[PDB]
């Protein structure tokens, strides 16, 4: 059921996998846009 | 009778159980009180025997899980073929195998990792592979990327089929217990249907596809101009232009004129001088003869027509002259215990893998394999490791049988009882022989190191000093090298070039194989191998034989297969369980296999592999230093580890830097395991108490109470990280060395 | 009742209750114990009958183009062996009105309608007479046996009415004329592989001079 | 308004127990059980009713200009490239204005789904208001000037079913036009003439 599939998608390993995948994607895209940074130059 | 009987709709397909972790266990289904629960959930997942005591349910679960494994394997093969078709230089490699390095993995350009796309040749940049897929694909007649795409798609469809079959044969139509216990019919089908027909179909493919394609390939024809595989089928003139025996069709097959087919059914032996591999016609005749052997074999057992040997009758008929029928009662044991079957099958498969590793280096079956040194080293080492692991698993599951299934009140066997009644004598004699071998093998190296350090080289054990020649091995070599002509008149050359008969095969200015000489160093290292193997046997056999009791713990079988100890009394009783014997055996297995692969690497680099000039002067990679330097420990330390580690430690800044990074990381993991191996859990629980106080101070103490790892889990984590670190260190060392210098 | 290769286990469930029952189960696939999926006597009988019914017109339609062309009633361009009509592209082709593949989708739509509509009656009989189907739903009801639907649509002329044993005799005739057609199809499939000539043409060679027999056609040319 | 004796998507099949022919356009089609829980059913109904109207607006403005251009009355360019042309201002500056203006209405609609009947009054002038009485079907001089939305519960259901089906057709038509433009390489109206010239070869298998 929708209730049961929503319950199964909330278990700890599945949620960890999704969270870390999204975070890794964000970090990869940021490093593709502003590469080779050793400091904060904006201000 | 042998009939297909099932039950319809046994288990309802629902998502209710997915939302209840631990559903399979009556003690786990409650929910967690401590962190230990979580670990237990993963440790007891595939232990079906402990879930219930019903044999039929266990069999059904086993069947479905095996279908799942087949689905995963098919996914792996589909990925391999797709990556070969989409991201490789296989087509370019087809036109210059000796100068181009195979590659089928490429990386994306971020954070500077694109440096790993190395210059492998043929206008392509990527990571070099050592699995040997290119040689296998060339031997199959593959010349295009479209064919690889089609194979990958087919593998994806097969993976889907296997997964659906698992679902159907579990949740819809589950076979009954009588279906699984028809061992005669299963043996008949797997001997004849699976092996015999499989070999027949592959031999047919080799005769109708592989040979004509490889003829054009070796004739120097552009791959895009080679006729398509189906042209050789619907146009027999094209195939007859190479093998004239195709003009008469299959008439000689039925008229017993088989000598007409000698053009592509040979008994040559040796190697093809162009590719450096076995003749394809020999392989085809081999698969034909093997197919006949298995087809005949698969008619021995009786199913439904009153013809064929019954398995129980054979075992009960042999009996024994020692006042009893020894082999009576084994059929019942082997038809009611999954663990005993698993033990026997694991032992057989593990030994077979070691045989495969030994035979594939000395009789290289694929074209352009022998002169690809990295692939040869990789294949030998890989199959050695796999075989060792399977053999250890055999002992583990035999112990499980002894603890859980053995019962002399319902299923008696005389031979097992007789063995259990002289276990002291057996174990004591094995202990003594281990001590004798250890002394008279390792002490020789110690004596040589001492004599060399004291300036007395004339008192060493060496070819220039006190000699210990392996005369029996030399005699067997001489018999095998002169076999063509007297004892095997129908063969042209011997089975291998290593036997003798001075002759060398060179492909692209590189040595493929040649005779291998044996001396004092070979004698010493062979008796070292004997020592390590006998010790491993001592440990594992002690584990299996004393699983149920001993003079120290009379009632050990009541404590189970896997328990940490029985207390500090009686002097101390840590590690008396059978699981601990398996735990200890893994270390000695690692020792033995590591020495085997080091011996292989040094001997092959020193006496076989190398280059040859126009005049025929062979220069070896390490220049024949094995004979004089491998007879002391200082020689192994200086001339093997220190000398050959240079490639892996100088790899930074090139395409091989990943191997240096893995070298360091694997040393790290190996050293990390020692923390788990040397300590105990009481210290760690006491530390966790202090940390939990701090979390309680700030209202962040979890409801799932933290606990230290159990004693067994500590040992398991320790041995796992020790093995991973050591094996990965050696992996990086080998791959960097052989790729850079070979 | 001429029993043919009847075993002791097979005689229990084979008692002449179905048309064309002769008792030939040398493997036991029709045993009533342990049934599931597709192996089931009703499904096996339905499948045998249906494959035979298809094979009837399959064999009939694969011979008429050659013989009728030979007799001089079809243009020589159309009259060709069955395996040279486009179903096997490597063995000759013909240019039809649309395409070798567009015709496949056009055919598959119509055939899938009939097959998906027929499958429902097997599950719950009589369920196709309920919903509106352009007014033809009052006739697509069924009879009670999926194998023998009957009705005005499937029996416009009452050839199977006013008698009972005659219906059994007709079922027995159908079984025979359907079992013959499957073997005929198998034969005409193998003959084209081993000879490469039209099956009707192969008849005359053996009919006139019975010399070019199977032995002379064992070399397996192209 | 249960109606078991109604046509379904697959004759001979049992309709799901959570669909009973109450909502317009109900044919008992939900194989994956995405609306088994009654809470998500209203959300799915609203989402379908919105996707439908967006697709209808897209389709009505994506074929008629092409037809007029093909005949020659109008000289509009291809719809598949009109997004990459240049207009009186920057293309990025149009998207933000669109976002603000459409977001006002989207939030105004969102407020009604959570709390029905709570946004029916004009915020500026509290006299003017909307006469709609069902979620997703507003009503007033702004959204129903002719007054066709007030009728007995016989014509209302048939009109809603007509709207749902004319939107379901357009939802597939728009995606078909997109795929044809990406694959064939020419306009959508030209494809119809190509298929009506040689209806045996001018198909998807032609390319
Ligand atoms: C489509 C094939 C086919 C099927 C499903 C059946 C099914 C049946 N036959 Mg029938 N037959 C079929 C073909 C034929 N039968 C016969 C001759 C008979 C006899 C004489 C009898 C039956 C009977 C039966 C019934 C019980 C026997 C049984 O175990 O059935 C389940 C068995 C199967 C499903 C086996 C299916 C095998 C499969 C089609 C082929 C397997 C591989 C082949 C060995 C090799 C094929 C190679 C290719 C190139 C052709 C059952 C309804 C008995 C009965 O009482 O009937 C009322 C009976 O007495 N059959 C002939 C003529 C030679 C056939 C020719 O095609
Ligand atoms: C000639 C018939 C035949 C064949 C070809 C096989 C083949 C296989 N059996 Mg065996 N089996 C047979 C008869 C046969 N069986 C009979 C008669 C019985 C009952 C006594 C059993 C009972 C049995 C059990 C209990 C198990 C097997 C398993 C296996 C697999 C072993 C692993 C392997 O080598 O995979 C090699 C892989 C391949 C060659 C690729 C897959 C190719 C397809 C899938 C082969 C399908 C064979 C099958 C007979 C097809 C029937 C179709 C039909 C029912 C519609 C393998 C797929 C083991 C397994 O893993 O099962 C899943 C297993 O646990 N078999
Ligand atoms: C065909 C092979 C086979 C099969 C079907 C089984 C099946 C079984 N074994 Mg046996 N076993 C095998 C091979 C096999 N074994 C081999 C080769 C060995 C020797 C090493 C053993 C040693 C062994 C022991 C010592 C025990 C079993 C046990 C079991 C049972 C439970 C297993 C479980 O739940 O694991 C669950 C699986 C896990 C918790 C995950 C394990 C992951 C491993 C340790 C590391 C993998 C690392 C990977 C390679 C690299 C990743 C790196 C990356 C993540 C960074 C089950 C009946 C247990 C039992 O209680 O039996 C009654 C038990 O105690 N087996
Ligand atoms: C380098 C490390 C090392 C060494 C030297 C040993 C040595 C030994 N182990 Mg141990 N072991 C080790 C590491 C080591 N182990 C580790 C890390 C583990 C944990 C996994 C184990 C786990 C383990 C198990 C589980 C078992 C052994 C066994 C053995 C014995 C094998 C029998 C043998 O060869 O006797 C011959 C002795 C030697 C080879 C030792 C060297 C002798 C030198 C060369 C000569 C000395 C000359 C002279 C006497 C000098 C006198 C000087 C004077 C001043 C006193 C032996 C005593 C097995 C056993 O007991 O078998 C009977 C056994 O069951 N070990
Ligand atoms: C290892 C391979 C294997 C084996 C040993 C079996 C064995 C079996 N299958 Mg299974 N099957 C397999 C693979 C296998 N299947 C695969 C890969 C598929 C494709 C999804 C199927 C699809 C399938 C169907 C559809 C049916 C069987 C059925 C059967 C049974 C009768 C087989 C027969 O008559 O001969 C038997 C228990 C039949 C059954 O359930 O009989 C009760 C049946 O109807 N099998
Ligand atoms: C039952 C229908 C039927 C009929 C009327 C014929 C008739 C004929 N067949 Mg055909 N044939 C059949 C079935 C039939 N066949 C079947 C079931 C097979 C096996 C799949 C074959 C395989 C076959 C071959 C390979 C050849 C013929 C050929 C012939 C011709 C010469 C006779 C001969 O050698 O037969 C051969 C028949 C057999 C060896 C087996 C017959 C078995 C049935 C039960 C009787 C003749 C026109 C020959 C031809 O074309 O000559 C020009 C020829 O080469 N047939
Ligand atoms: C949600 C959508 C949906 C889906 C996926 C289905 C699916 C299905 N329906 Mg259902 N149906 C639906 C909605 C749906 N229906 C609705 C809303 C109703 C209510 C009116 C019905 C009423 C209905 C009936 C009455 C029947 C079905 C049937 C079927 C089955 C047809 C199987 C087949 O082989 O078709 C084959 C068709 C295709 C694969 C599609 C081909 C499309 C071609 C290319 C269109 C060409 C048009 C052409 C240009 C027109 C002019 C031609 C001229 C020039 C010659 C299938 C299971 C039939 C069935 O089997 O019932 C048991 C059936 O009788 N449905
Ligand atoms: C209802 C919408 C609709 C209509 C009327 C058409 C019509 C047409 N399409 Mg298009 N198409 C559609 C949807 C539609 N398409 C969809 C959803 C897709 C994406 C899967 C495509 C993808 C597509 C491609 C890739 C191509 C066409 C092409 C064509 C033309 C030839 C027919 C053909 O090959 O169809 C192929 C059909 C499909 C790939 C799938 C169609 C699936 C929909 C749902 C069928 C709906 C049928 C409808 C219910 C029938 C009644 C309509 C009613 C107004 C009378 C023709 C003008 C070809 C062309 O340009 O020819 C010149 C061509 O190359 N279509
Ligand atoms: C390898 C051969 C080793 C010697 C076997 C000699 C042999 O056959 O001995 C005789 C006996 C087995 O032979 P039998 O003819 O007595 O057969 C008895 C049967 O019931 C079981 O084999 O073996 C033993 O008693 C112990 C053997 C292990 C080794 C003991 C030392
Ligand atoms: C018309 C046309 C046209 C165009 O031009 C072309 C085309 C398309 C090609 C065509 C078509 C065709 C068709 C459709 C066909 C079909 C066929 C079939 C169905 C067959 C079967 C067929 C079938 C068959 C053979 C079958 C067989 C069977 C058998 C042997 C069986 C046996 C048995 C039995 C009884 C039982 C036991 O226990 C076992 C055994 C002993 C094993
Ligand atoms: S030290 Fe540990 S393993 Fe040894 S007896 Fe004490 S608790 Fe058991």
């Amino acid at each position: 059921s929708m209730r049961d599939i929503k319950t199964y998608l909330s278990v700890a390993p599945v949620l960890s996998t999704l969270w870390f995948g999204a975070l890794a994607g964000l970090l990869i895209e940021i490093n593709r846009l502003f590469p080779d940074a050793l400091s904060f130059p904006f201000f | 009778e042998v009939k297909i009987v099932v039950d319809r709709d046994p288990v309802k397909t629902s998502f209710e159980e997915w939302a209840r972790p631990g559903h399979f266990s009556r003690t786990l289904a409650k929910g967690p009180d401590t962190t230990t629960w979580i670990w237990n959930l993963h440790a007891d997942a595939h232990d079906f025997d402990s879930h219930t005591g019903d044999l039929e349910e266990i069999s059904r679960k086993v069947f479905s899980a095996h279908f799942g494994q087949l689905s995963i394997i098919f996914l792996w093969l589909s990925g391999m073929y797709f990556h070969g078709a989409r991201f490789s230089n296989y087509e370019a490699w087809l036109s210059d195998p000796t100068h181009i390095g195979p590659s089928a993995q490429v990386v994306w350009p971020i954070v500077g990792q694109e440096i790993l796309n190395g210059d492998v040749g043929g206008g392509f940049r990527g990571i070099q592979i050592t699995s040997g897929f290119f040689q296998l694909w060339r031997a199959s007649g593959i010349t295009s990327e479209l064919q690889l795409y089609c194979t990958a798609i087919g593998a994806l469809i097969f993976a889907a089929l296997m997964l659906f079959a698992g679902w159907f044969h579990y949740h819809k139509a589950a076979p009954k217990l009588a279906w699984f216990q028809d061992v005669e019919s299963m043996l008949n089908h797997h001997l004849a249907g699976l092996l015999g027909l499989g070999s027949l179909s592959w031999a047919g493919h080799q005769i109708h596809v592989s040979l004509p394609i490889n003829q054009f390939l070796d004739a120097g024809v552009d791959p895009k101009e080679i006729p398509l595989p189906h042209e050789f089928i619907l146009n027999r003139d094209l195939l007859a232009q190479l093998y004239p025996s195709f003009a008469e069709g299959a008439t000689p097959f039925f008229t017993l004129n088989w000598s007409k087919y000698a053009e592509f059914l040979t008994f040559r032996g040796g190697l093809d001088p162009v590719t450096g591999g076995l003749w394809l016609t020999d392989i085809a005749h081999h698969h034909l003869a093997i197919a006949i052997l298995f087809l005949i074999a698969g008619h021995m057992y009786r199913t439904n027509w009153g013809i064929g040997h019954g398995l129980k009758d054979i075992l009960e008929a042999h009996k024994g002259p020692f006042t009893g029928q020894g082999h009576k009662g084994l059929y019942e044991i082997l038809t009611t215990s999954w663990h005993a079957q698993l033990s026997l099958n694991l032992a057989m498969l593990g030994s077979t893998t070691i045989v495969v590793a030994h035979h594939m280096y000395s009789m290289p079956p694929y074209p352009y394999l022998a002169t690809d040194y990295g692939t040869q080293l990789s294949l030998f080492t890989h199959h050695m490791w796999i075989g060792g692991f399977l053999i250890v698993g055999a002992a583990a599951h035999a112990a499980i049988f002894m603890v859980r299934d053995y019962d002399p009140t319902t299923r008696y066997n005389d031979l097992l009882d007789r063995v259990l009644r002289h276990r002291d004598a057996i174990i004591s004699h094995l202990n003594w022989v281990c001590i004798f071998l250890g002394f008279h093998s390792f002490g020789l190296y110690i004596h040589n190191d001492t004599m060399s350090a004291l300036g007395r080289p004339q008192d060493m054990f060496s070819d220039t000093a006190i000699q210990l020649q392996p005369i029996f091995a030399q005699w067997v070599q001489n018999i095998h090298a002169t076999a063509p002509g007297v004892t095997a008149p129908g063969a042209t050359t011997s089975t291998s070039l290593t036997w003798g008969g001075g002759e060398l095969v060179a492909v692209g200015g590189k040595v493929a194989l040649l005779p291998i000489p044996l001396g004092t160093a070979d004698f010493l290292v062979h008796h070292i191998h004997a020592f390590t193997i006998h010790v491993t046997v001592l440990i594992l056999l002690k584990g299996v034989l004393f699983a149920r009791s001993s003079r120290l713990i009379p009632d050990k079988a009541n404590l189970g297969f896997r328990f940490p100890c029985d207390g500090p009394g009686r002097g101390g009783t840590c590690q008396v369980s059978a699981w601990d014997h398996v735990f200890l055996g893994l270390f000695w297995m690692y020792n033995a296999i590591s020495v085997v692969i080091f011996h292989f690497s040094w001997k092959m680099q020193s006496d076989v592999w190398g280059t040859i000039s126009d005049q025929g002067m062979v220069t070896h990679i390490t220049g024949g230093n094995f004979a004089q330097s491998s007879i002391t420990i200082n020689g192994w330390l200086r001339d093997f580890l220190w000398a050959q580690a240079s490639q892996v430690i100088q790899s930074y800044g090139s395409s091989l830097s990943a191997y240096g990074l893995f070298f360091l990381g694997a040393h790290f993991v190996w050293a990390f395991s020692l923390m788990f191996l040397f300590s105990g859990r009481g210290y760690w629980q006491e530390l966790i108490e202090s940390i939990v106080w701090a979390h309680n101070k700030l209202k962040v103490a979890p409801a799932t109470q933290p606990r230290a790892l159990s004693i067994i889990q500590g040992r398991a984590v320790g041995v796992t990280h020790y093995l991973l670190g050591g094996i990965a260190t050696t992996w990086a060392f080998f791959l960097a060395r052989i790729i850079a210098v070979g | 009742r001429q029993l043919w290769f009847a075993s002791k286990q097979s005689l229990t469930y084979l008692d002449g209750t179905l048309p064309g029952d002769f008792g030939f189960d040398p493997l036991g696939l029709s045993d009533p114990e342990g049934t599931g999926g597709f192996i089931e006597p009703r499904w096996l009988a339905y499948g045998e009958i249906f494959n035979g019914r298809t094979a009837m017109m399959g064999v009939v339609g694969m011979i008429a183009p050659e013989a009728l062309g030979k007799v001089g009633l079809v243009p020589p361009e159309t009259a060709i062996p069955w395996f040279q009509a486009g179903a096997i592209p490597p063995a000759g082709t013909y240019q039809y009105w649309a395409d070798p593949y567009t015709l496949f989708v056009f055919e598959m739509a119509l055939i899938g309608f009939a097959e998906h509509r027929r499958l429902q009656d097997w599950y719950n009989p009589g369920s196709m007479g309920k919903q509106y189907f352009l007014g033809l739903e009052k006739y697509l009801g069924g009879s009670g046996d999926p194998a023998y639907p009957g009705g005005p649509i499937f029996n416009p002329l009452g050839f199977g009415t006013k008698s009972e044993k005659e219906m059994k005799e007709l079922k027995l005739k159908e079984i025979k004329n359907g079992r013959l057609a499957m073997l005929a199809f198998l034969g005409m499939s193998l003959q084209a592989i081993f000879t490469g000539v039209g099956p009707f043409q192969n008849l005359l060679d053996h009919l006139s001079d019975p010399v070019n027999n199977n032995i002379l056609t064992s070399l397996k040319f192209h | 308004a249960s109606a078991p004796d109604r046509p379904i998507w697959f004759p001979g099949s049992t309709p799901p127990p959570w669909l009973d022919g109450s909502l317009p356009g109900d044919f008992g089609f939900d194989p994956w059980g995405l609306g088994s829980d009654p809470e998500s059913l209203k959300w799915n109904v609203q989402a379908e009713l919105v996707h439908c109207r967006w697709a209808m607006l897209g389709a009505a403005g994506i074929f008629i200009p092409e037809l007029l251009t093909k005949i020659g009355i109008l000289n509009t360019p291809s719809w598949y490239t009109a997004g990459e042309q240049e207009y009186f201002t920057d293309t990025t500056t149009l998207f933000v204005v669109e976002l603000i203006l459409i977001g006002w209405a989207e939030g105004r609609r969102w407020a009604d789904i959570i709390k029905p009947g709570s946004v029916n009054t004009d915020p500026i002038f509290p006299n003017n208001k909307l006469t709609g009485t069902d979620v997703g079907y507003p009503g007033g001089l702004w959204f129903d000037p002719l007054g066709y939305g007030n009728a007995s519960p016989e014509k209302l259901k048939e009109l809603r079913t007509k709207e749902i089906k004319n939107g379901r057709l357009a939802m597939l038509a728009v995606m078909g036009a997109w795929f044809q433009a990406e694959y064939t390489g020419t306009g959508p109206i030209d494809n119809l003439f190509a298929h009506l010239a040689d209806p045996g070869h001018a198909t998807i298998f032609r390319a």
